């Protein structure tokens, strides 16, 4: 029962 | 290992929480799951003033 938060960032090299 | 595990799992993780850019995890669930806790961090700067 919360706000929906920012988008994720997948890093891979 | 420090930097390379899931806030939420306990794990691993591969995401990052391009909100505070400090936050990792490793599927939508597991960001979730913590986001009750780690919201209270997300977005720096505590709710004191103004
Ligand atoms: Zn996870
Ligand atoms: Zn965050």
């Amino acid at each position: 029962t919360i706000s929906n938060p920012p988008p994720l960032i997948s890093s891979a090299k | 290992d420090s930097s390379e595990s899931c806030w939420n799992c306990g794990r691993k993780a591969s995401e990052t929480c391009s909100g505070c850019n400090t936050a990792r995890y490793c599927g939508s669930f597991c960001q979730h799951k913590d986001w009750e806790k780690h919201h209270h961090i997300c977005g720096q700067t505590l709710q004191a003033q103004q």
